């Protein structure tokens, strides 16, 4: 038989775009360069903000997302009048969902795991699950250990995700007229 | 083990069938009908009783939709009562729905006639099990003494709280129905109307997901919530007096706004009850702890329920603490814990319901389907370039999130959105309405994200976005409604504004041509990818 | 007998100090104003931050910096073009650490309580843990609920915490001479 | 109930007393003592055994400093053994320290004697209950084949690992001592310097807390770790070969320089190991999940142990084998699971090491203290303004966090900083030194957060800043150190960088003073309120 998978994007283009738009360097400096590459970071997370809000969107997309956010907020702008907490908070949430994430999805309820036992499980670095429990339930992890790890996080979901989608290279209202009518699948003008 | 659901044993001289498919059937004792499938009752002789509904010789012909994904009411004839079995006409097109979606198939029985009987377990469908509708002797009880203090104290309101999968709309529904059909001395009594505030979003009953509606009804409520999900504006059965869009599954997004909603529903039901007595029912949504336990002390408050119904008896204690409180602060309100008699889950539910409503058609029986592909029909063509009197819209609202201009045509295509009236001026105040105008959409910036005023909105209906064509020849929207077309035609407008929300993306719409070619049978389509 | 409690500030005058940059309004238009009550806002989440790194900050102050600084990063520039999960998640980590803590402080591991119990101990609104419990386990909340929950939770704290403080209105190395020296306290010169 | 820890029983014979409050004791048989206080071990014949220390009459005098916060070893001697107990001389001065804190008073023994032995539980103070030093016979078993294989090998590696509150360092200390002591064969055998690789910043032996070292040892080690926290650098008894300084009490800011420093510090031990044959024995951290586990398998393929002693029997099966793994993926290496024999918390102990490696005087017994309070001591100012070889150090470094510059005083003020030098110019690179300087700081961006690197810097030792002098006319600091002045005026001003990390604040020195001033009795103090 055939079976369906429903996805945020409309077709698997749009989302190898947008897996370009995360990774320049392994789809593919000066100024001008440096300027597109955080504008088009920028436009593929807001594409995926828009995903999230239709639904369907996988965990890793999410997570990639808010870890190219925060880099993009720790690079524009560092909140060294503020302390940091802005950048340091909003790489504190992208660890969270995204380990948060993982666990709950790997997790038995069958057997009682450890979520240190689930990290092993899944492959992921042990640094990431204290990171996580540090920012939830002590204060705040630095800027330089949340830069370092969010780099080996979206290197991790690189090899985790990212790479296995493909090879990397009353005029108002008319009705419509019945007999130039041509039936189309839903989406398409 | 083999389980008789219907006790009655046929012969030549009770059991007769006439052409046209129509059954006369004869009791001389107290027989009981497990009956699966679309068909109607009206009765020679005697007195039946069919999911609380009580049913004489002076009542018209009642129409039962009994899919075996929910409970089967069981149709209960008294000593000395004939009755007859009508095949329902409008029921063959939500039977073609099975053509769209697999789901539908599985609804209802293989026999080629609409209903069948259900005699033994023998009778059922392969691999499908039949459950019976039940109530608790304690619901009997209960529904009697409201019943009687109803008769005592005109227009009661009964506030019917309870956890999910608590069985609260099988009493609902119950409680509806005995308030509608018994009546107490004089056989001569007309049926009374009842009013139904359903304020449940997630899993609606008389309204589309994400819907909050206020509904009068002259007939009883014999059919599933799918089989009803749309009712046209008001001498019909079962008539919708107000609707607003919460555009959500729950009331989390906004509980306030939610609140106002009930207030405004309320109001209208406050301008019928002045005129003549009639009962309302209210069906709360499905949480107990957190903002709902505060949601449902604001309901308690709003309203002021003549009773308050908690459904389960092993509730949590700090819930039942909570509503207590919430009675005792207003006044002496009665507040009565009952049993909770508790497949199929509420998302798919959610997903049949929205379907069964794009697929109702503009113009016994209330509904009729149908089975036309959504992606074969022709659009309706919404203009989105020119004045604000010459535009189909007035503009696109965003309900609690904002997206950047850009991607508002990716966010809203393929979804559904709500289709909102503009009553009075208050409430596009503090709102940018985009002038005269790729052409961008006619978007109205919502800063806060709350949702429109439902005191000065209304919601006409549902669409579902066929396709945006942002060429600057002609800017327009393909969209696809069940809203007849002279409703649509009725307002102007810069009166409609389009609703986008967090409806469930409507993923059967999709897929649905390829269902439908597929059985015929026997490119790539946006937003699916196939296994092969 | 006499207890002493360890402090990361200096004496309660600096306490005073940054808890009138976190509330101008309460301890008390033109640009002027608005601009130096930003850089006095982060000014004092910049302490905040030095005093978490000092030790024995409260909670309570943590939590506050972390408010302030979500809606600093929120009032100086929107991720409009990145979707807002900078600006999001500096809400959620902030939201996840003050409910974090304040459930950790008041619970009890003798009686099994459910963390909305705990809540209505406390007498924190149960809109914030489910806010917490979406930002983990789900997808996060959108900035308009963030930006309403963040200004009913500096409420809260302010009423919680900061009104009960007060009213409201070889010649490189040279050991030092012997005869000139007086004994002070630590860290006074 | 009475328990008897001494065995012994004094009479006219036996038991003499002599002036200077020396005792002599000649037990004929086998005998145990537990004695309370700081005391000295000298036999005049035969042979006794003290926390797996063996002494002889050759042997010199032993000096043993025993509180009640620890296990109190036991003394046991052979029969037919004369021994001699001598009273501590510095000790009074560790006594003093009663006077700056309530904790150093309830260590010792409340008789006017500097020792006190202990025959029954009605001889022990007030509300303190003793326990005795004790080992498990598989402990034993296990040294014993440890000291045979040693005798067989040279200079064997013994990696001791396990949970926290396991008793590792109870076996660390009897392991060293059983090395060093136990003569097998010719008694005319000189005792074996053994060399202790300190890992553990949070419960640190022979080091202040935060800091990782390198120790050799010519003389048992009878005493807690706060009873010798600062160990003078190099024929004493106890001398520190290296020291690198964590700055924080775990290795979780940075694992992999902690990886460098070990690799520093092995390297070091290298550099004696080819000369003549000394066991090393390494101290790990207690930590066996998460990112400790490869810490701990990180360790074991760095340092090549001869054997890994894991001390818990019932430890987790998941840290077992990733230690197996470990061990099994370099070479034959054996693993040996002991058993774990496991009030005071360790924040407490590590507060009371830091304040006695402070409290040390400049100039078996080896170590003096001083009862003076850390307020009145006459501190040492570091010129800030100048040439780098004008200044008194070169610049500060924060680790794993970097302040704003407005902010670096007020978060290095009443604090504990570390003291580095700089041997090789190749640690610089990539900082930038500040040139020639309300004036600031000399502050050395560190915007990659790493510490030094150890393999050009070394630790001189911690220092604590008194206070921050940042007027125009001399910029200084003033700080206090039990780092002697000779050592200070040896280094130069650029070879000296001031480091900032994780150290716990010295809460013990605000407040010094006002307990010194409470206790001679029988303003506002900055970072301390009192309650009244």
């Amino acid at each position: 038989m055939v079976q369906y998978i429903f996805t945020p994007w409309r077709n698997r283009a749009e989302l190898l775009a947008v897996r370009a738009q995360f990774y320049p360097e392994h789809t593919s400096s000066t100024f001008q360069d440096d300027e597109h590459i955080r504008s088009e970071k920028q436009k593929a997370v807001a594409r995926v903000s828009m995903w999230m809000q239709r639904g369907g969107c996988p965990h890793m997309v999410e997570s990639t997302a808010l870890l190219v956010a925060a880099i993009l907020s720790d690079e524009a702008q560092g909140s060294g009048a503020a302390g940091g907490y802005a950048v340091r908070a909003a790489y504190s949430a992208a660890f969270s969902r995204f380990v948060t994430g993982l666990l709950d999805s790997h997790q038995d309820k069958q057997r009682k795991q450890s979520m240190y036992d689930v990290a092993k499980a899944v492959g992921l670095p042990a640094a990431f699950v204290e990171l996580r429990h540090q920012a939830t339930h002590e204060q705040l992890p630095s800027l330089t250990r949340l830069r370092s790890a969010a780099r080996r996080a979206l290197e991790w979901i690189w090899w985790y995700y990212w790479k296995g989608l493909g090879p990397v290279d009353q005029s108002g209202w008319v009705l419509y007229d019945e007999k130039e009518w041509v039936p189309k699948p839903i989406g398409i003008v | 083990l083999l389980r008789h659901h219907s006790s009655f044993q046929p012969n030549n001289s009770n059991f007769q069938r006439k052409a046209g498919g129509r059954l006369v059937l004869s009791t001389p004792d107290v027989e009981r009908f497990v009956i699966l499938g679309n068909y109607g009752v009206k009765v020679h002789q005697g007195e039946v009783t069919i999911a609380g509904a009580t049913l004489t010789p002076i009542d018209d012909v009642q129409w039962v939709h009994a899919p075996h994904c929910h409970a089967l009411p069981v149709l209960r004839t008294a000593n000395d009562t004939v009755i007859e079995l009508l095949p329902c006409p409008t029921a063959q097109g939500l039977r073609e729905l099975a053509r769209l979606n697999p789901l539908f198939g599985r609804l209802w029985n293989e026999t080629s006639d609409t209903f069948q009987i259900i005699y033994t377990s023998a009778d059922a469908p392969k691999r499908t099990s039949l459950r019976e509708l039940a109530s608790h002797p304690a619901w009997n009880k209960k529904i009697s003494e409201l019943l009687t203090s109803t008769r005592r104290k005109p227009s009661p309101i009964l506030f019917i709280c309870g956890p999910k999968s608590s069985g609260k709309s099988t009493f609902g529904r119950l409680l509806t129905n005995r308030l509608m059909t018994d009546r107490a001395g004089h056989k001569s009594r007309s049926w009374k109307p009842v009013m139904v505030l359903d304020l449940d979003p997630g899993q609606p009953e008389f309204s589309p997901p994400g819907v909050v509606s206020l509904t009068k009804l002259r007939r009883p409520n014999l059919a599933p919530p799918f089989c009803h999900p749309g009712l046209s504006f008001g001498n019909e059965g079962m008539t919708t007096v107000r609707m607003h869009a919460i555009a959500s599954v729950t009331p989390a997004l906004d509980p306030a706004h939610f609140i106002a909603c009930a207030r405004d529903l309320f109001a209208y039901y406050r301008r019928s009850a002045s005129q003549e007595n009639i009962p309302l029912v209210v069906n709360t949504p499905g949480w107990i702890q957190g903002t709902g336990l505060d949601l449902l002390a604001e309901l308690i408050a709003v309203l002021r329920p003549t009773e308050v119904l908690y459904m389960s008896e092993d509730g949590p204690e700090e819930t039942v603490s909570a509503l207590r409180e919430a009675c005792a602060s207003s006044s002496t309100i009665p507040f009565t814990m009952l049993p909770s008699q508790p497949s199929w889950t509420p998302a798919t539910l959610r997903s049949m319901a929205m379907q069964s409503y794009f697929h109702l058609s503009p113009f016994g029986p209330g509904c009729e389907w149908n089975p036309t592909p959504l992606t074969h029909l022709c659009p309706w063509r919404v203009r989105l370039a020119g004045r604000p009197d010459e535009r189909g819209v007035l503009g696109i609202v965003c309900y609690d999130h904002q997206y950047a201009p850009e991607l508002v045509s990716d966010a809203i295509n393929g979804m559904v959105m709500g289709l909102v009236r503009i009553e009075k001026k208050e409430a596009l105040r503090g709102l940018a309405v985009p002038g005269d105008t790729t052409p961008l959409l006619p978007l109205i910036p919502n800063p806060t994200g709350s949702p429109l005023s439902p005191q000065y909105t209304s919601l006409v209906g549902l669409v579902l976005i066929r396709g945006v064509s942002l060429t600057a020849s002609n800017p327009e929207l393909h969209l696809l409604t069940p809203v007849p077309p002279s409703v649509l035609h009725s307002f102007r407008g810069d009166e409609l504004v389009l609703v986008a929300g967090k409806f469930d993306a409507p993923t059967w719409a999709y897929v649905e041509g390829l269902y439908w070619k597929s059985n015929s049978k026997a490119d790539e389509v946006p937003w699916v990818e196939m296994l092969h």
